[PDB]
C-alpha cells in the first residue's frame, strides 16, 4: 500500500511543478 | 556471473553504453580543476547552438535587412537583447575556455604519446572554430563584418595561378555582397553540427587511453568513476562560468567588441581602425609580421603545421612540466608571447609594433623549434644524473 | 511416404522426452493431501512444554540455575561469566584471553597432568570461550561425575596458581598465534568490522589484543583481572541433563567461597564506556587472494531493545547460503534466490549480533573478484527493500523458520546449558519459549518496515573486505544504495 | 513493546515438563511388502523422520558407477507430484531442514521440523524418494556441482587417503569409488538414475525411522503410500576380500601425508568392534593442526609420543571405517616431505608398541572412559538417535540397547588389546600416501616392520 | 473450437496451406518459434536433448540456403516432410507452467528479458 502514497506524492510534486513553470495566477 | 535476471538499470543495453562512457569511466583521482575545461568547452557549443537556433528564428540574412533584423531582435522580441548578449559573449568564453583547454595541453604535455589522435582532432576542432565563428561575425553586416570578410576571402588571392578565381568563387561575385552573406548564413548553421561531431570523436580518441594527469604518470593504480566525483567537481567550474559569464552578458555586454560593427557596412569607406574580434588577434599579429602576401598567408599555415607536428616529434619520456623545468619555463614565456601577440594584434601598423610583432613571432615558432631539441637532450637525464 | 515417428533418431528422442512430460502433466493425489506451499502462522503452544529452569540466588548474589532431564545419562555444568575483553582497559586488552589459555594450567591441589588426568579418567570434556562481553568454561561429564565437574570448575576459578615458566611459555604460544592470523579469513573480517564500526569505544578492541600486551603479562595481572571481574553477581552456574537443583546449589554453597566481592558493576562499566558506531570501512586489497570476503553491516540493536526479535525475523528473511545448498533458486529468501539463480557469491550469511547497548545488522558474502559489482548491488536491493515492501508470505514464513530454529538447534544438554547461561546473563532471566513466540508472531509486516526505516533507511553503513576488491562499490555508492529515490 | 528483561503479559504459558519422564519404547511395525516403520516418542517438541536404504557404491558394480552419489546430490529435487520449487516451498513453510547422506552401504534420507508437521514430512520423504522425475536439466545440473565436490577433493588430505586406502585395500565392490572420477560422470544421466534406483529401492530394503512422534500417526499417513511396494525378494549383498595395497600420488612440493591401515572385524562379530573403538581412542591423537579444549586427546599415545617428543609434525592421528562383515583400523599422519620414513617408522612402531602388551591399565581404564563418554553423549543429539534406529534396523532389525555395548567396553583387558592388535597387523598392510611420495619408502620396507 | 480441422472446413482450409508452405522448404511449424521472441521459448529449447535441436537447426539452415538460392525442396524430399510434427509445444507449455508457479507463490523470475 506504499505504491499508491507513492503516486500520490508524485502528483503532489507534478502539480507544484507545473504552477511553478507556467504560473497562471493572473488566469485563476 | 551469469546475467539471468536484470540488475542496475544502468547495465541493461538501454543505458550500458552512457553508463560506460559517462557515470563508471574510470578517471585519474588527481585530476586539477584544469581538466574541467573540456566540459566547459562542451556546455559553451550547446549554449552556442540553442541560442543561435533561438536568434535564426528572427534573422534575416539579407544586406538591406539583416543589420536592421540583429536590432529587431534586441528591442522588438521578448528576451531578445539576452539571446543576442549571450551568442556574442558566448563565442568569447567558447575562445577563453578552448585556449585554457589547450595551455592545460601544453603544459602537461598531454599532446604526447599515445594521446597525439586526440591533439590532431583537437587542432582541427579549433580550426573549424575559427572559420564558424568568423563567418557568425560576418552575420550583422556591420562595417567590422564587411571588411573583415572583404580580407578573409582575399587571403585566397596569395596563390598566384588560381588565387584570383578562389577569390571571385567565394565571394560569389567581384564583390562582397549579398551572395557572401547569404551562403556565409548557411555555413553558419551547418559547422557548428560539424563540430559536435569532432567533439564527439575527440571524447573517444581520449577515452581509448583515458586522461593524462597532472605528475604525467601511468594512473592505472588510482582511477574513480567519473560520476560522481568529476561530476561535482565539473559542476563547481560550470557555477563559476556561469558568474563569470553572467557578468559579461549584464553589466559589460559590448567589453569585448568594437562600437564600429554598430554603424552598417558602407562599402566606401574603410573605418580608420579595423580589427577582428580579439580571439583572432595573435592570428592578425602574426599574418601582420610578414611583409608579404604569401609569406602571411604561409606563417599563418605554418601556425597550425606546427601545431600538428607538436605530437610526434621524438622527446623524452617525461610529460608533466612539473617535473621539467626548461620545458616550464619555456611554457611561461610562450603564454606571455601570445599574449603580446594578441595585444600587438589590436595596434595599427607602425614603429615600434612592427618590430615588436616580427620577433613576438620568431619566440612563437621558437617554441616550437626548441621542444624536439629539448627531448632529444633530456634523452640523456637518467643516464646524467645518478643517485 | 514420411517417416514414422520412431524412425530417425531425432524423431524418437522427441517422443521419449514428450512422454515423460505427459507423465508430469499428471499428478497422484496421495501424496499432495497435506503438505502446502503457503506459509501459515501456527499456535501450537502444547508441544512447546519443556522442564522447569530453576534459578536460585545465592546470599552473595551468585545465581544458580538448572534444567533437569533426569532420564539423561550425561550432563553440561558449567560458569558463564559477564566479563570479556569490552571489560578490560587499553593495557590490559588481551588479559581474558590470555587467562583463558592459562586457566587449565593446574591449582595448588592439581598440577597440569593431575587435572588432565582426573578429567579424562572419567572421559569428561574441558571447554573455555572467551568473547567481547561473555566467558564460560563448561564441563561435559557423564551424571556421576557433576560434584567431580564442579569442584574441578570451582578449583580452576578460585585457585589458579599461573606459575611464571607456565607464563612465559603460554605467553609464545599467544604470540605465535598472533602471528599465525590467517586461514581464518571470516573471524579477521568481522574483527575489523569491529575495529572500524566500534572505532574509540571499548566494542571495538579484539579479543586477542596487541603484542605488547601479551609480551607485558605478568602473575599479578591475571590475578587483578580474576579479582576485578569474577565476581559473584556477574556469574551464573547453570546445569542441563541429570542433574537434581539441589545437589548443584548444595555443592555451589560449599565450593564457591573466596570469590572477590569487587563492587564493579557491568551496567555502570557500559554506562561511563559507552559504545557508538562510526560510519567507516577499511578495505585490505590483496589481488593474489583467489576469493573476496566483505562485510556490509548497520547499527543493529542490544539484547534487550524490544525490535532485537524483529531484527531477528529480518535476518532469517535475508537469510544464508552457499553453494552446496541444493535449493537456493527456490527459497523464500529474495536475496537467495538473487544470487543462486545468478551465480554471483560462493556463500552468503546475515547476522544479527547483539550487545549490552548496541548491535550490528549486516551481510557476509564471500564471492569471486568480478561478480562483486553485482553482488553488492543484489545485497543492497534486498536490504533496502525490507523498509519498502514486505510481502505478508515472506514475514510469515521467516517467522515459521526462525521459530523452527530456535526450538530445533537446543538439543542436547550442552546447548540447553549454553542458552541458559547466555540468557540469564543478557535478559536476567530464561524467556521461556511461549514468550519468545509470542513476540516472534508479534512481528509483522509492518513492524518490519517500521524497524528496518528505523535502523536501514538513509543510515551510515561500516565495511570490512579483503581479497581482489578493486571492483566492490566505493562507500558513497554503499551509502546511496540505502535509499530508493522512487519513493 | 516491553524489553526483553520484561516477561510480556498475557502470554499463555503451558504447563512445565516433569523432571524425570519415562523413556519410551522402540515400535517396529513390517509391512507385508517388507518395508519396517519404526519410531520413539520424545519429551522435546522437535521430530526427525528419516528412510534408511541399504544401497550404496557396493551395488554400482560394473555399469553405475557414480550413481550413488549423484542419488545423494538429486534429494528432493522435483518428483512426479511436485516441482522442486514446490518441494522447496512446502519444506520452508512448515521451517523443517532435508539431508541426504551417501555410503557405501547405505543411503538415508531425513527431514527435520516440530512434531506437529509430521504429516507434511512424511508426505514430502516419501514422494521425494518413491517418485523421482530425475529431470535431464536437474541431472545435469547436479553433475556440474559434482565435478566441483570432486575437485576440492584434494584439499582434505584424510578424507583424500581414506578414500584411496578403500580402494587400495579391497578388490570388490567395497573398492568402487564414492567419489566417481570425471569419466565416469559423462555416462551417467537420468534414465540411468531410474534404472538403478528402480533395481535397488525396494521395500524390504527400507526403513522409516521417526524420532520424537506418536507411532499411530505416523502409521497412518504412511502406510497409504508405501503399501503399493511390491514384494521383491530379499537377494543378498555381494562379498568383498581384504587385499593388500599402496596409494601413490606423487604431486611434489611439500606437506606430505599418509595412512597406514590394516584389516579388522565388521558390526557383525559384536565383542570385537568394541575392540576396534577402545583401540582406536587408545591410539587416539589430534588434527595437530588447531588446540583448544582438554580432553579432546591431547594425553593418548599418539598424541603424547608424536606431538610432545618430535616436532615439526602437521596431523597425526587414529581412524577407523568398519563396515557390515569387514573394517579398516589405521593411523593418519602428515610430517613434512623428508621426514616421511620417520614417521612411518614411529607410526607402526606404536602399532606394535601396543601390539606387544606395552600399555598400562590406566591408559586402557582412559580409553574405556572415553569410548563409554563419547558414545553416551552422542546419543544426546536427537538426528544420531533417529539415524543410529535407523542403520540399526536396517542392518540387525533389532535396535540392541546400549547397556550390552556398555559391558563389552567394560570386559576389556589388556590381553585383549594385545592380541586383537597383534592379529590386526600379522595380516596384510594398506598403504597411502598423498604429496611428495618420493622420499616416503616402500610398500614392501613398511610391510617388513610389521 | 472453430480451430479444429475435423469440424471447421476453414481450419482445413488453413492447415492445407499451412502445411504445403511448411513443407516446401522442409521446416516444422515448431521450427518458426523464435528463442529472440521470448525467455520461455529460450528456456524450452534449453531443455531440449541436443539432437532434437541440432535436427532443428540443420532444418533452419536448409531452409535458409533454399530461400537466399529462390528455390523450393525436391518433390521426393517434400513427400517425407512431417510439418506438423511437434518437439517443442510440450516442453513449452511445461515451461509456462513452472513459470506461473513461480509467479503465484511470490517467487522471483528464472529469468528476465535485457530491456534494450
Ligand atoms: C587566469 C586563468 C583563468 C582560469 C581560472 C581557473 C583556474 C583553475 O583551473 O584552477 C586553478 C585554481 C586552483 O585549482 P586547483 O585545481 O586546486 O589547482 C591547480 C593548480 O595546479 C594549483 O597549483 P598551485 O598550488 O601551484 O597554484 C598556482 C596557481 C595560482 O598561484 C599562483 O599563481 C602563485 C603565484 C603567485 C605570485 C608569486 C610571486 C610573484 C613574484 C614577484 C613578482 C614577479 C611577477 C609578478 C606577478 C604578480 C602577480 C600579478 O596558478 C595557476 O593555477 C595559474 C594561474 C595563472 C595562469 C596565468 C595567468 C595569465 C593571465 C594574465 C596575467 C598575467 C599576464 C601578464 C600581464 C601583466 C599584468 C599583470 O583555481 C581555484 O582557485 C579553484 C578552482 C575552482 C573552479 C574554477 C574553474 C572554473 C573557471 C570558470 C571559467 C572562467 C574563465
Ligand atoms: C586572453 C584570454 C585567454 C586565457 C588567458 C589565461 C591563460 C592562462 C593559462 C594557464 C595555463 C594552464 C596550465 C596550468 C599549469 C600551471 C598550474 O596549474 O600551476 C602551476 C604554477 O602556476 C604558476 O606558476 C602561475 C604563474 C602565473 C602567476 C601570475 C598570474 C596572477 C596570479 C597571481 C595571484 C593573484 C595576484 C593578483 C594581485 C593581488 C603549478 O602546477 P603544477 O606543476 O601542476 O603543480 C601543482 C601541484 N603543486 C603546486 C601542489 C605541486
Ligand atoms: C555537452 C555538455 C558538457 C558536459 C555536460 C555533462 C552532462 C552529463 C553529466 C555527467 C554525468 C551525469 C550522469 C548521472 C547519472 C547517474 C546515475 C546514478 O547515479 O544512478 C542512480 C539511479 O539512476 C538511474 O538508474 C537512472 C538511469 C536510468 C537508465 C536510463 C543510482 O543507481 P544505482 O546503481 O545506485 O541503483 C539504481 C539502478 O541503477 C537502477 O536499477
Ligand atoms: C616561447 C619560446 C621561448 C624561447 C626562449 C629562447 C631560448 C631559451 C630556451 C630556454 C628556456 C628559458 C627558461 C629556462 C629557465 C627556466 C627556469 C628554471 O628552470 O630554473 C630552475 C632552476 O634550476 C635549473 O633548472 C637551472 C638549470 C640551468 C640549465 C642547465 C642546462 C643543463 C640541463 C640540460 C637538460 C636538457 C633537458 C632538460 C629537461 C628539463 C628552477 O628551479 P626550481 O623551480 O626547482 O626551484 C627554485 C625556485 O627558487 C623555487 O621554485
Ligand atoms: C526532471 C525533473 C523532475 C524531478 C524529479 C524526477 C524524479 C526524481 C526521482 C526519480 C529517480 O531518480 O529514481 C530513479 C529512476 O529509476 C528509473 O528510471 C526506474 C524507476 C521507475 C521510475 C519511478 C521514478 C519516480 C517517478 C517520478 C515521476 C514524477 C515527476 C514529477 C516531477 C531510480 O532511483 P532509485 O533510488 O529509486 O533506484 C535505486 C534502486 N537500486
Ligand atoms: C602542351 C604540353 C603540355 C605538357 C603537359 C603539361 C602538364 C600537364 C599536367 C599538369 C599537372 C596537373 C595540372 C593541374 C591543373 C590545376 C589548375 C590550373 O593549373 O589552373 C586551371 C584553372 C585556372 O586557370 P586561370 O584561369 O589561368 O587561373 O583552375 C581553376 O579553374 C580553378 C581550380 C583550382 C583550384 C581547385 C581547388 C583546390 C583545392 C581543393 C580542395
Ligand atoms: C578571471 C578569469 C581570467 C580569464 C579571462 C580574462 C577575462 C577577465 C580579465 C579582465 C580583462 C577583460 C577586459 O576587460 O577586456 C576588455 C579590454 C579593456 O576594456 P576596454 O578597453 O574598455 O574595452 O579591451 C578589450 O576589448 C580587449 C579584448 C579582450 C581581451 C581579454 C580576453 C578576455
Ligand atoms: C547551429 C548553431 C548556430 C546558429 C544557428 C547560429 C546563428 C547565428 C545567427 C543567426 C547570428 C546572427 C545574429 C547575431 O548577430 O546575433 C549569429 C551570429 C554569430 N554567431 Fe552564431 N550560430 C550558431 C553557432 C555558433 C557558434 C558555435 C559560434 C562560435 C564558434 C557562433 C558565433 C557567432 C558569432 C561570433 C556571431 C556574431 C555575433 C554578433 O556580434 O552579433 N555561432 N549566429
Ligand atoms: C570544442 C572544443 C573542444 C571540446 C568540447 C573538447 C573536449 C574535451 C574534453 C571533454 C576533454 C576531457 C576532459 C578534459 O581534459 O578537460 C578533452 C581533453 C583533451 N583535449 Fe579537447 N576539447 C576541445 C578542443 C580541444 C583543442 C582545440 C585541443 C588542442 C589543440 C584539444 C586537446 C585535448 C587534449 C590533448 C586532451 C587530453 C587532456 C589530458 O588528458 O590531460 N581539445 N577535450
Ligand atoms: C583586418 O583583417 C582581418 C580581419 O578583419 C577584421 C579578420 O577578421 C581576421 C580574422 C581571421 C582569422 C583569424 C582567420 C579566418 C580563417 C579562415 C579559414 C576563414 C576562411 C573561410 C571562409 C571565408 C568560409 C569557408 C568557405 C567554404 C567552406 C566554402 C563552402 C564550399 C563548399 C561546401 C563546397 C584577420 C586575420 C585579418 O587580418
Ligand atoms: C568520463 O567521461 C566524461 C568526461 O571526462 C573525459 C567528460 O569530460 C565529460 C564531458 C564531455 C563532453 C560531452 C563535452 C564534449 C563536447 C560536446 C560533444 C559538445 C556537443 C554536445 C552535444 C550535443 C552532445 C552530443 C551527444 C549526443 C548523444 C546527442 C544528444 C544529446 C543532446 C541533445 C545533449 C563527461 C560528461 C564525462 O562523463
Ligand atoms: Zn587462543
Amino acid at each position: 500500500t506504499i505504491d499508491i502514497q507513492a503516486a500520490a506524492g508524485w502528483g503532489i510534486a507534478a502539480a507544484a511543478g507545473a504552477i511553478w513553470v507556467v504560473q497562471p495566477f493572473g488566469w485563476i | 556471473t551469469i546475467r539471468n535476471q536484470r540488475f542496475s538499470l544502468l547495465k541493461q543495453p538501454i543505458s550500458s553504453t552512457l553508463n560506460q562512457h559517462l557515470v563508471d569511466y574510470p578517471t585519474p583521482s588527481n585530476l586539477s580543476y584544469w581538466w574541467g575545461f573540456g566540459s566547459l568547452a562542451g556546455i559553451c557549443l550547446v549554449i552556442q547552438i540553442v541560442t543561435g537556433v533561438f536568434l535564426a528564428m528572427h534573422y534575416t540574412p539579407h544586406v538591406d535587412l539583416a543589420f536592421n533584423s540583429v536590432e529587431h531582435i534586441m528591442r522588438d522580441v521578448e528576451g531578445g537583447w539576452l539571446l543576442r548578449y549571450m551568442h556574442a559573449n558566448g563565442a568569447s568564453m567558447f575562445f577563453i575556455v578552448v585556449y585554457l583547454h589547450i595551455f592545460r595541453g601544453l603544459y602537461y604535455a598531454s599532446y604526447s604519446s599515445p594521446r597525439e589522435f586526440v591533439w590532431c582532432l583537437g587542432v582541427v576542432i579549433f580550426l573549424l572554430m575559427i572559420v564558424t565563428a568568423f563567418i557568425g561575425y560576418v552575420l550583422p553586416w556591420g562595417q567590422m563584418s564587411f571588411w573583415g570578410a572583404t580580407v578573409i576571402t582575399s587571403l585566397a588571392s596569395a596563390i598566384p595561378v588560381v588565387g584570383d578565381t578562389i577569390v571571385t568563387w567565394l565571394w560569389g561575385g567581384f564583390s562582397v555582397d549579398n551572395a557572401t552573406l547569404n551562403r556565409f548564413f548557411s555555413l553558419h548553421y551547418l559547422l557548428p553540427f560539424i563540430l559536435v561531431g569532432a567533439s564527439l570523436l575527440h571524447l573517444a580518441a581520449l577515452h581509448q587511453y583515458g586522461s593524462n594527469n597532472p605528475l604525467g604518470v601511468h594512473s592505472e593504480m588510482d582511477k574513480i568513476a567519473f560520476y560522481p566525483y568529476f561530476y561535482v567537481k565539473d559542476l563547481v567550474g560550470w557555477v563559476a562560468f556561469a558568474i563569470f559569464f553572467s557578468i559579461w552578458i549584464f553589466y559589460a555586454p559590448n567589453v569585448l567588441g568594437h562600437p564600429d560593427n554598430y554603424i552598417p557596412a558602407n562599402p566606401m569607406s574603410t573605418p580608420p581602425h579595423i580589427v577582428p574580434e580579439w580571439y583572432f588577434l595573435p592570428i592578425y599579429a602574426i599574418l601582420r609580421s610578414i611583409p608579404d602576401k604569401a609569406g602571411g598567408v604561409a606563417a599563418i599555415a605554418l601556425v597550425f603545421i606546427c601545431l600538428l607536428a607538436l605530437p610526434f616529434f621524438k622527446s623524452m619520456y617525461v610529460r608533466s612540466s612539473s617535473f621539467r623545468p626548461i620545458y616550464q619555463g619555456m611554457f611561461w614565456l610562450l603564454l606571455a608571447d601570445c599574449l603580446l601577440l594578441g595585444w600587438i594584434g589590436c595596434q595599427p601598423v607602425e614603429a615600434p609594433f612592427v618590430t615588436i610583432g616580427q620577433i613576438s613571432s620568431l619566440v612563437f615558432f621558437l617554441f616550437f623549434a626548441i621542444t624536439p631539441i629539448l627531448g632529444r637532450v633530456g634523452r640523456g637525464i637518467p643516464n646524467s644524473y645518478t643517485d | 511416404s514420411p517417416p514414422p515417428p520412431h524412425l530417425m533418431p531425432y524423431d524418437h528422442a522427441a517422443e521419449i522426452i514428450k512422454n515423460k512430460i505427459k507423465k508430469l502433466e499428471n499428478p497422484d493425489k496421495r501424496f499432495l493431501k497435506y503438505a502446502s506451499p503457503h506459509p501459515i502462522l501456527a499456535s501450537h503452544n502444547h508441544i512447546l512444554s519443556a522442564p522447569e529452569t530453576r534459578v536460585t540466588t545465592l546470599p552473595n548474589g551468585l545465581r544458580v540455575a538448572t534444567e533437569s532431564n533426569l532420564s539423561a545419562k550425561t550432563a553440561t555444568v558449567g560458569v558463564w561469566i559477564d566479563a570479556g575483553s569490552r571489560f578490560e582497559s587499553d593495557e590490559t586488552n588481551g588479559t581474558a584471553h590470555f587467562l583463558e589459555h592459562m586457566i587449565f594450567k593446574g591449582t595448588d591441589r592439581r598440577t597440569v597432568r593431575a587435572l588432565e588426568e582426573e578429567i579424562e579418567d572419567i572421559g569428561g570434556h574441558l571447554n573455555a570461550y572467551t568473547s567481547r562481553e561473555q566467558t564460560t568454561y563448561y564441563a561435559k561429564v557423564l551424571d556421576s561425575n557433576v560434584n567431580q565437574a564442579l569442584d574441578v570448575l570451582a578449583d580452576i576459578l578460585q585457585n589458579s596458581k599461573f606459575e611464571e615458566q607456565r607464563i612465559n611459555r603460554e605467553r609464545d604460544v599467544i604470540l605465535r598465534e598472533m602471528q599465525e592470523v590467517e586461514g581464518q579469513t571470516d573471524e579477521v573480517v568481522l574483527d575489523h568490522l569491529h575495529a572500524t564500526a566500534f572505532q574509540y569505544t571499548p566494542l571495538g578492541r579484539t579479543i586477542l589484543g596487541p603484542a605488547q600486551n601479551v609480551k607485558s603479562i605478568t602473575r599479578e595481572d591475571l590475578q587483578n583481572y580474576i579479582k576485578t571481574h569474577y565476581t559473584a553477581s556477574r556469574m551464573v552456574i547453570a546445569a542441563a541433563g541429570a542433574v537434581k537443583h539441589e545437589e548443584v546449589v548444595e555443592q555451589v554453597k560449599k565450593l564457591f567461597t573466596k570469590l572477590s566481592s569487587d563492587p564493579t558493576t557491568t551496567s555502570q562499566l557500559v554506562a561511563n564506556e559507552p559504545a557508538s558506531f562510526t560510519g567507516s570501512e577499511v578495505r585490505m586489497i590483496d589481488d593474489d587472494l583467489p576469493l573476496a570476503q566483505f562485510a556490509v553491516a548497520f547499527e543493529g540493536a542490544s539484547w534487550t531493545d524490544p525490535d532485537s526479535v524483529a531484527l531477528m525475523v529480518m535476518q532469517t528473511m535475508l537469510g544464508s547460503w552457499n553453494k552446496n545448498v541444493g535449493g537456493g533458486k527456490h527459497v523464500g529468501s529474495d536475496l537467495t534466490q538473487r544470487v543462486a539463480i545468478n551465480e554471483i557469491a560462493e556463500s552468503i550469511m546475515a547476522f544479527n549480533t547483539n550487545y549490552k547497548d548496541t548491535g550490528l545488522f549486516g551481510v557476509y558474502a564471500v564471492a569471486k573478484a568480478d561478480c562483486l559489482d553485482d553482488l553488492s548491488y543484489a545485497i543492497m536491493y534486498e536490504v533496502t527493500k525490507l523498509a519498502y515492501r514486505v510481502s505478508d508470505a515472506d514475514v510469515t514464513r521467516a517467522r515459521n523458520q526462525l521459530k523452527s530454529s530456535l526450538l530445533l538447534h537446543m538439543d542436547g544438554t550442552s546447548p540447553i546449558a549454553e542458552d541458559i547461561g547466555r540468557q540469564l546473563l543478557t535478559y536476567g532471566r530464561r524467556i521461556p519459549t511461549a514468550e519468545l513466540f509470542a513476540r516472534i508472531d508479534a512481528v509483522d509486516a509492518s513492524t518490519v518496515k517500521r524497524v528496518a526505516n528505523k535502523y536501514i533507511y538513509d543510515k551510515d553503513i561500516a565495511i570490512s573486505a579483503i581479497g581482489p576488491i578493486q571492483d566492490l562499490p566505493d562507500y558513497n555508492k554503499f551509502r546511496r544504495r540505502t535509499y530508493w529515490n522512487r519513493y | 513493546l516491553t524489553s526483553l528483561d520484561m516477561p510480556l503479559q498475557g502470554v499463555s504459558l503451558p504447563p512445565p515438563l516433569a523432571d524425570k519422564v519415562e523413556p519410551s519404547k522402540l515400535q517396529i511395525t513390517t509391512l507385508p511388502n517388507g518395508l519396517k516403520i519404526a519410531s520413539e516418542t520424545t519429551p522435546n517438541p522437535a521430530a526427525s523422520i528419516g528412510l534408511y536404504v541399504d544401497c550404496g557404491s557396493i551395488y554400482e558394480a560394473p555399469y553405475f558407477h557414480g550413481a550413488t552419489h549423484l542419488l545423494e546430490r538429486m534429494a528432493f529435487k522435483s518428483t512426479l507430484n511436485r516441482t522442486h520449487f514446490r518441494l522447496v516451498r512446502e519444506i520452508e513453510a512448515i521451517g523443517g531442514n532435508t539431508s541426504a547422506s551417501a555410503s557405501r552401504e547405505q543411503m538415508s534420507y531425513t527431514i527435520d521440523a516440530l512434531k506437529t508437521y509430521v504429516p507434511e514430512m512424511v508426505e514430502v520423504l516419501i514422494d521425494s524418494v518413491r517418485n523421482p522425475a530425475f529431470l535431464d536439466w536437474e541431472v545435469n545440473e547436479e553433475l556440474r556441482k559434482m565435478k566441483v565436490e570432486i575437485a576440492e577433493l584434494a584439499k582434505n588430505p584424510m578424507g583424500f587417503l581414506l578414500e584411496a586406502i578403500h580402494s587400495a585395500g579391497y578388490s570388490g565392490p567395497l573398492a568402487s569409488p564414492l567419489y566417481a572420477p570425471e569419466s565416469a560422470l559423462d555416462r551417467l544421466n537420468g534414465e540411468l538414475l531410474e534404472e538403478f534406483m528402480t533395481e535397488n529401492f525396494t521395500a524390504a530394503r527400507m526403513v522409516l525411522a521417526a524420532s520424537g512422534v506418536e507411532h499411530e500417526e505416523l502409521l497412518k499417513v504412511a502406510e497409504p503410500l508405501t503399501s503399493d511396494l511390491p514384494n521383491v525378494p530379499p537377494q543378498l549383498a555381494p562379498k568383498s576380500q581384504y587385499v593388500g595395497g599402496d596409494f601413490r600420488q606423487h604431486t611434489g612440493g611439500e606437506a606430505t601425508h599418509f595412512a597406514v591401515a590394516f584389516e579388522v572385524p565388521g558390526w557383525n562379530n559384536e565383542k570385537e568392534a568394541v575392540t576396534a573403538t577402545v583401540l582406536q581412542m587408545l591410539m587416539g591423537g589430534g588434527g595437530s593442526f588447531s588446540a583448544g579444549g582438554p580432553g579432546k586427546g591431547m594425553h593418548s599415545w599418539l598424541y603424547r609420543r608424536v606431538l610432545n617428543e618430535y616436532q615439526e609434525v602437521q596431523s597425526c592421528t587414529a581412524f577407523t571405517s568398519i563396515f557390515n562383515d569387514t573394517g579398516l583400523f589405521g593411523i593418519y599422519g602428515c610430517s613434512s616431505p623428508q621426514f616421511a620414513a620417520k614417521a612411518i617408522e614411529l607410526a607402526a612402531k606404536e602399532l606394535k608398541d601396543v601390539a606387544g602388551g606395552k600399555v598400562n591399565q590406566a591408559h586402557l581404564d582412559r580409553a574405556k572412559a572415553a569410548t563409554k563418554s563419547a558414545v553416551l553423549m552422542n546419543l544426546e543429539s536427537r538426528m544420531i538417535a533417529a539415524e543410529d534406529i535407523g542403520r540399526q534396523i536396517l542392518t540387525y532389525g533389532e535396535r540392541k540397547p546400549v547397556d550390552q555395548f556398555l559391558k563389552s567396553v567394560d570386559q576389556l583387558t589388556l590381553k585383549d588389546i594385545a592380541d586383537f592388535t597383534s592379529k590386526v597387523i600379522s595380516k596384510p598392510l594398506t598403504m597411502g600416501s598423498f604429496g611428495d611420495v618420493l622420499a616416503v619408502p616402500s610398500y614392501d620396507t613398511i610391510s617388513s616392520k610389521f | 473450437r472453430l480451430v479444429d480441422p475435423r469440424k471447421n472446413f476453414l481450419a482445413r482450409m488453413h492447415m492445407k496451406s499451412v502445411s504445403n508452405r511448411l513443407r516446401r522448404y522442409g521446416l516444422r511449424y515448431d521450427d518458426l518459434y523464435d528463442p529472440l521472441y521470448d525467455l520461455d521459448i529460450k528456456e524450452a529449447l534449453n531443455r531440449l536433448p541436443r539432437e532434437i535441436v541440432d535436427a532443428r537447426n540443420q532444418r533452419l539452415m536448409r531452409a535458409m540456403d533454399l530461400s537466399m538460392k529462390h528455390e523450393y525442396l525436391p518433390d521426393n524430399l517434400q513427400a517425407v516432410q512431417t510439418p506438423f510434427r511437434s518437439y517443442l509445444q510440450d516442453m513449452l507449455a511445461l515451461v509456462k507452467r513452472e513459470r506461473a508457479e513461480r509467479e503465484a507463490l511470490g517467487a522471483l523470475p528464472l529469468y528476465q528479458r535485457t530491456i534494450p
